[PDB]
């Protein structure tokens, strides 16, 4: 009622009752900024609840002991925590935050970590350092949320106070239960009330952007800020993902038991798999009916092309013959005292016996309820726990099987009984066939190899420059630059003019750390490498790329698992645990470096690689002879890289969360962020699975069934792997599904294969497929809602976060992750309304002058949030598969344009001047009043702007850019061809675009790419404020040239496309006849069915699509110079500024003058793009067959296009398909009505805009 | 099962995980072979009692 | 000294690693010794298990480490075998300013001629710092010095910052309570 007194018009404005207007938008936004936490906590007291949300809370959360017994000091003064229950108990305790605290100076009830304890810890006291470690890690756990916490639940109450809505297609009220029913708001309300108590201030903590302020209640524990994020996550999902009460109540019970435990994040780790194991891993186990897709492989088994050959029914034979799950899951529930939850989940799972929509929705509802916090620990725990792992090799390579040394490499013998000879054979032949290619000695290929690894995310030369000072080489420091010294670009410009022998001992330096938190996992510790170490590992990446692209070729996502999950085709999921740590010099890296150093010997015998000269090392490879043998370039790089692989890696660890912790220690783990990590892991996974199936399997079996199975399986036909993991497809034979006992015996034989040479296969076999963390059962896609939380964002550093226009940038990503998942749009997109309205006003704090900021609603619709009612239209009228930007804006205003023009004369805005789009009305007095024009151009304004540019002196700036040009370009044929292309382009083609994509942009581009993370403080933020104020105070007179160019054309929709797939088939979780728009659109157009990573690769015209610069911009520049005139030498020179041999550039320019471009590629002249919401759906057949020109009424003479400038057909394809997809309901065949100007006038206006881009 | 036990003993005597010289699962169909057991007596009946 | 270099690789060992190999047959040297642990056959089997356990890395011969230990000091004995110990000796280590119940811990000792030490004095020894922990268990040695502990924090000391020309000791102990946060400095006569 109290909320209703101020939000009367707005709650009904977004619920489809009245239309959305700028007036209630701005009044509501005034209200959205005007709040207090007491004003939010009147609300949750105000709403009465129906007791189905009520359940007991144990009292052991609020009383938790002191934290002094949990931490101790190592013998090297390392602060590490004491483990009580297993070595995985290394996380944040849940206890006693009120005592190490000092109150704020004007917020007398909120407080902060004490300054005295910080000073005594900077002295070096024991207990002070322990206390500040616990305090800072509690702050870092409490920080991991996007916006402040109450703002989300406020937007929840504003959106969801409207009650149940009216579905326009289904013509009924939805039975999403009201806000008075849900468990998590009740638990949130009661925990906040009991934590406040007698205090007048009611919030448990306050979120400033740097760190949080607490509340001085003696019953406060540190488990509360992740718990409230989980509880508001379950409350925000239940309203809009169509949950039941019961699974939400079970998830809330598990969160309460998580707070009751001795450590919150540790329990969330150890119970991360109760919900999949009882429902998804144990599904149906006896069935009688359903429908499943009948996919069929297209015979070349490297191309990954598919065919949907219809639906097919099910029978009793296709019941789950996977082994049991009862004893292990009951033990897992029994060990932690969660037996009621696992018994309830199993009782409800055993009911279902028919594969249809409701069972898949139940699986999605059970997967959605796992906790969505980010697990966090101090970085010293990460480094001292996960890096101490090391592989055990039960059958090593015997010491007789190696020859003597060649330099510091021994060769594996030919007469070797070990299994490593197949790895040696594979990597030998791969190295020889790599080095025999004439592609590898292309200087453009060398230049793109050097351009590959010097990325902006490059760090840790932080002891390299000290070690290079320790070997007495003179490095320029470039004093006077606004670069930071840590970037890899600055480091490569240091190492530009130095011989390889001087930087040879630069290889054995260390590396610092980079931390990334993950959903329900241990925190990922990414790590860089320095410049000579990433240079010297070039055969190690080239040979693995040749494996993954030419020899074994597993794969460089969804329809693969839709095939592999189809019920006659079982699948085995293969995960390799600790796959970085389990490759060392003991087995792998020894035989890898031996095979590469031996395989590259022939075809590169004397010639050197980039920068690295030839050398000589002596050999003793035959026992009788000893000599010195000349060494080529790539062999020499293997010689230098082998020292580093033998020694192991030291890591320079510095955390900000605990003072006094500073250490290095050696490790043998493979580095995560190298230039050859994922390709190397795929290559080794593929090679070991191959030599498994072809040798080691048949050597250790007696069963003809298992032997007959392993003869038919091969990695070329039945095994797909990415990174470390993958699945293995088992085809269904003639008699049905393959017998599960033989598959079980082969599985327990794969585990014995792994325990020989170091690996530890994590193998799950349950009749489902996991692949790149996407879970598919019976050919049905299931989104993991718990993987994408709405509330939390990953923060690793303790540095303060971004300014205002980025927290509003992230929410379009929130809405799009809602789009990719299956949500009831009736309350989800209305929640997106209330939230994005709530984030719109800011209250800047500039000196003595009061200024306010607000984006209009039309900006939010320009970014991709489709409207509910426009100007007297039907409620719930638009779809969220609309394009973002001008194409979208055009389409949904064109769907309503007559009714919108007729609404213009309601409250009459009448003008004599008759326009072809509007006629009776004027649009200025309407649209500049409603800030549609201002919101259109204000959405067009760039977010997160910054420019430091701290007065670079010209001499040392020029020396930095010249050294960067010298490092990127060594070979002067590249310089000659790019100066030749520049000169010919300024001769012929310059003038029409005045903006070239050139290679000399890249030294400048990397120069400012160093200062893309300078985060200067005040002046450009105030400059952003001034630009937004002047762009608000303006009054435009029209749209842009693109949209006014679009407004001339018209279309017409009818005759309602035939269905692509069956309607009864469950294809995706969360779309069904209950979710009318996305499921109905899915059945209309059909799903993707293509690999869609080779489709976009076929689109781009570049010979390998590798430049280091924006290949979309090169293809756009070539097409824009094609369509406007511009004699062929302009295109030759434009290609030569990217750099070619002057001949293939000329040939490709003469080609691109003439051939017909594909439809999707011609977006580049007009800067369109397919939205990512259309990636799940098919589009290509809709473009080729369901948006066509030359309508059913015949010619209209505003339908003809000349044979010259026929690209307008392909852009009108995008136009009609956007007009199809913006409408709710099915996709509809649309033909081309009048365009009012002709192809002449449309081509002239398009060329007129393409004069100035 | 006696051929199975001999195959396992051959595997333990060659100290592999699988006996290379195997006595069971051969190509010869030998579904009529019978080694003596305690089921049948000397007269020709069963030994349930 | 240890065995089977993966004993130094599995356990994260900081410091240099020198895989070495004796010029003699080890396996007959196993079974000659008397009163060792268990039977000598068991010692030889256990030695084979260490050798199977280790790696495939080509070690070295043992000669380089002893050449490094012994042979530089003979050139210094030929060079400065007749000058004075006061002006040709040096000493470096950690140094804490205040005085409670001056503090100095030996870190490395240096022999060098006069010009080399008078070049060594003005180098920037004040860059590196650590934490220094002094306990109160004095031991059998004659001067008043007590055992302590020191844990280096920043970067490590490079050998170019000693010299190419001076001759220093490689390995030493830390002998001089709470933490002190000391910084190291040079001292000589």
């Amino acid at each position: 009622s109290m909320i209703l007194t101020q939000f009367g018009p707005f709650i009904e404005s977004i619920s489809g009752i009245t239309d959305q207007s700028n007036d209630v938008f701005e009044n509501a936004a005034k209200a959205f900024s005007m709040f207090t936490r007491s004003d939010v906590y009147k609300a949750l007291d105000e709403i009465p609840f129906s007791e189905d949300a009520m359940l007991p809370i144990p009292p052991t959360i609020y009383t938790k002991p002191s934290h002094d017994s949990y931490y101790y000091i190592d013998a090297l003064n390392r602060v590490r925590r004491k483990t009580y229950q297993g070595p995985d108990d290394v996380y944040v305790p849940n206890c006693s935050i009120v005592e190490l605290l000092e109150p704020h100076e004007t917020l007398t009830s909120y407080g902060r970590l004490s300054e005295a304890i910080e000073n005594r810890a900077k002295d070096g006291d024991s207990q002070a350092r322990i206390a500040t470690t616990y305090g800072r890690i509690a702050e870092s756990q409490a920080r991991q949320i996007k916006a402040p916490l109450e703002k989300f639940v406020l937007a929840l109450l504003v959106a969801e106070a409207g009650g149940s809505l009216y579905d326009p297609v289904l013509q009924k009220y939805d039975e999403i239960p009201g806000l008075s029913h849900n468990c998590p708001l009740w638990c949130f309300r009661e925990i906040c009330r009991h934590i406040s108590g007698p205090l007048p201030d009611r919030a448990p903590y306050l979120y400033l952007s740097a760190g949080v302020f607490w509340l001085m209640s003696p019953r406060m524990t540190s488990a509360i800020p992740p718990l409230l994020s989980d509880l508001v996550n379950l409350a925000i999902l239940q309203q809009t993902a169509g949950l039941d009460p019961s699974l939400v109540r079970l998830g809330v019970q598990i969160c309460l038991h998580a707070a009751a435990s001795s450590s919150y994040a540790w329990f969330i780790l150890k119970t991360k798999s109760i919900f999949p194991q009882n429902t998804l891993h144990s599904m149906y186990e006896s069935l009688e009916g359903g429908y499943c897709p009948n996919l069929e492989w297209l015979e070349p088994r490297s191309d990954y092309k598919f065919m949907y050959m219809g639906a097919m029914p099910l029978s009793t034979k296709y019941a789950r013959s996977a082994p049991s799950n009862d004893k292990k899951a009951r033990e897992l529930g029994e060990k932690y005292g969660l037996s009621s939850v696992v018994s309830e989940l199993r009782r409800r799972t055993k009911t279902y016996s028919k594969h249809d929509f409701t069972s898949v929705r139940y699986i999605r509802d059970a997967m959605a309820c796992t906790s969505g916090i980010f697990l966090v620990r101090t970085p010293t725990e990460t480094v001292l726990q996960e890096y101490t792992q090391s592989p055990e090799i039960k059958v090593p390579i015997p010491q007789k099987d190696w020859t003597g040394p060649i330099g510091e490499i021994r060769i594996l013998k030919d007469t070797t009984s070990s299994i490593a000879r197949y790895l040696y054979r594979t990597w030998y032949l791969a190295a020889a066939r790599m080095a025999a290619q004439p592609r590898t000695w292309d200087p453009l290929f060398q230049a793109i190899m050097r351009s590959q690894y010097v990325t902006a995310r490059g760090g840790s030369g932080a002891t390299l420059r000290e070690s290079l000072y320790a070997i007495n080489v003179s490095l320029p420091d470039f004093k006077g630059l606004p670069v930071k010294a840590a970037t890899k670009i600055f480091q490569a410009a240091q190492l530009a003019n130095l011989p390889f022998s001087h930087t040879s001992v630069a290889i054995l330096a260390d590396t610092s750390m980079g931390l990334r938190n993950q959903v329900q996992r241990r925190p990922r510790s990414i790590m860089p490498l320095n410049v000579p170490q990433q240079q010297v590992s070039a055969p190690h990446t080239l040979t693995a790329d040749y494996i993954n692209y030419h020899m074994n070729l597993s794969t460089t996502v969804i329809p693969l698992g839709v095939y592999a999950s189809s019920p006659p085709n079982q699948s085995i999921n293969i995960d390799i645990s600790a796959c970085d740590a389990s490759i060392t010099w003991d087995f792998f890296l020894s035989v890898i470096m031996a095979a590469i150093h031996e395989g590259v010997a022939s075809s590169s015998i004397g010639k050197p690689f980039m920068g690295v000269p030839a050398s000589i090392v002596n050999d003793e490879s035959v026992v009788g002879v000893r000599a010195a043998r000349p060494i080529s370039g790539m062999q020499n790089m293997i010689q230098h890289l082998s020292k580093l692989y033998k020694r192991g890696f030291s890591y320079r660890v510095n955390d900000s969360f605990s003072p006094g912790n500073d250490f290095t220690h050696m490790t043998t783990t493979f580095p995560s962020g190298s230039t050859a990590t994922s390709t190397e892991h795929t290559a080794n996974n593929s090679t070991m699975m191959e030599t498994f199936l072809t040798v080691w399997g048949p050597e250790h079996t007696d069963d003809p069934d298992v032997l007959r199975l392993m003869k038919s399986l091969t990695i070329q036909r039945n095994y797909v792997c990415q990174g470390d993991d993958g699945l293995m497809i088992i085809d269904g034979n003639t008699a049905g599904k393959v017998n599960s006992e033989t598959i079980q015996k082969m599985l327990e034989l794969i585990s014995k294969y792994g325990e020989e040479f170091g690996w530890k296969y994590d193998i799950a076999y349950d009749g489902t497929a996991e692949y790149l963390k996407l879970y598919f059962i019976f050919g049905c896609r299931i989104p993991n809602l718990s993987r994408h939380p709405i509330v939390g964002k990953e923060r690793a550093n303790s540095s303060a976060e971004e300014p205002w226009p980025a927290i509003l940038d992230q929410i379009m990503g929130i809405f799009f992750n809602g789009v990719h998942d299956g949500l009831q749009w009736q309350r989800w997109i209305r929640y997106s309304w209330a939230l994005c309205c709530a984030f719109s006003r800011q209250r800047t704090m500039t000196g003595e002058s009061v200024g306010y900021l607000q984006y209009p609603m039309w900006s939010f619709v320009y970014w991709g949030l489709p409207l509910v009612k426009v100007f007297g239209s039907d409620p719930w009228i638009f779809s969220w598969y609309m394009p973002t930007g001008d194409l979208g804006m055009y389409s949904w205003i064109s769907l309503i344009r007559p009714l919108m023009t007729r609404w213009m004369v309601a409250n009459g805005y009448v003008t004599d001047k008759c326009s072809p789009v509007f006629g009776n009305a004027d649009y200025r007095k309407c649209f500049n009043e409603l800030k549609l024009y201002q919101g259109y151009y204000m959405a067009q304004l760039p977010r997160n702007p910054k420019k430091s540019g701290r007065a670079a002196p010209r001499e040392v700036r020029e020396q930095f850019t010249q050294a960067l040009s010298d490092y990127l370009m060594q070979n002067p044929e590249l310089k000659s061809r790019v100066l030749r292309g520049r000169s010919e382009w300024e001769k012929y083609g310059a003038g029409i675009i005045h903006n070239p994509p050139s290679l000399f942009d890249v030294p400048h581009k990397w120069y400012q790419g160093a200062q893309e993370a300078a985060t200067a403080t005040r002046e450009e933020l105030a400059e952003m404020d001034e630009t937004l104020m002047r762009a608000r105070k303006h009054s435009y007179s029209s749209f842009s040239k693109l949209l006014e160019a679009y407004l001339l054309v018209k279309w017409r929709m009818c005759e309602a496309r035939e269905p692509s797939v069956d309607l009864r088939l469950p294809l995706c979780a969360g779309i069904d006849p209950l979710n009318s728009d996305p499921f109905l659109k899915m059945v209309s157009v059909g799903p993707m069915l293509q690999s869609t990573r080779k489709y976009f690769a076929q689109t781009l015209f570049m010979a390998k699509t590798v430049s280091g610069l924006d290949v979309n911009a090169i293809d756009s520049a070539l097409l824009r110079l094609r369509t406007l005139g511009a004699d062929k030498k302009a295109l030759t020179a434009q290609l030569l500024m990217v750099g070619l041999q002057e001949s293939e550039a000329d040939a490709l320019a003469g080609k691109i003058m003439l051939q017909d471009v594909n439809t999707v590629q011609l977006a580049r002249v007009v800067n369109l793009a397919v939205p990512d919401t259309w990636m799940s759906l098919d589009f290509d057949t809709m473009f080729k067959h369901h948006v066509k020109l030359l309508p059913k009424d015949g010619r209209h003479l505003n339908t003809d296009i000349p044979p010259r400038m026929g690209w307008l057909r392909a852009i009108l394809r995008f136009l009609g398909a956007g007009m199809a997809m913006t409408a709710t309901g099915v996709a509809v065949d649309i033909y081309l009505e009048d365009i009012h100007g002709g192809g002449r006038s449309l081509g002239q206006r398009f060329m007129t805009w393409m004069r100035q881009e | 099962d006696e051929a199975d036990d001999a195959t396992k003993k051959q595997a333990k005597d060659t100290e592999k995980a699988k006996a290379q010289v195997t006595y069971s699962d051969t190509g010869i169909n030998n579904a009529n072979e019978l080694s003596r057991s305690g089921n049948v007596d000397n007269e020709g009946g069963s030994n349930q009692k | 000294f240890a065995h089977a270099d993966s004993e130094l690789l599995n356990a994260n060992y900081f410091g240099h690693l020198l895989r070495l190999k004796i010029p003699y047959i080890t396996e007959v040297n196993l079974m000659i010794r008397k009163n060792r642990e268990g039977g000598e056959l068991f010692q030889l089997v256990l030695s084979y298990l260490y050798k199977m356990y280790a790696t495939s890395a080509q070690p070295k011969w043992f000669g380089s480490l002893l050449r490094l230990l012994i042979c530089p000091w003979l050139h210094m004995e030929k060079l400065i075998g007749e000058a004075d110990p006061a002006s040709t000796s040096a000493e470096i280590g950690w140094h804490v300013p205040r005085e409670q119940l001056d503090g100095f811990i030996p870190y490395v000792s240096i022999r060098a001629p006069r010009l080399v030490i008078e070049e060594l004095m003005e180098k920037n020894w004040g860059q590196y710092h650590a934490q220094v922990i002094v306990t109160d268990q004095l031991v059998v040695g004659e001067p008043r010095r007590v055992s302590a502990k020191a844990v280096i924090k920043g970067n490590h000391l490079p050998v170019k910052l000693i010299s190419r020309f001076a001759c220093f000791t490689l390995t030493s102990k830390y002998e001089m309570g709470a933490a002190y946060n000391a910084r190291l400095a040079f001292r000589s006569d």
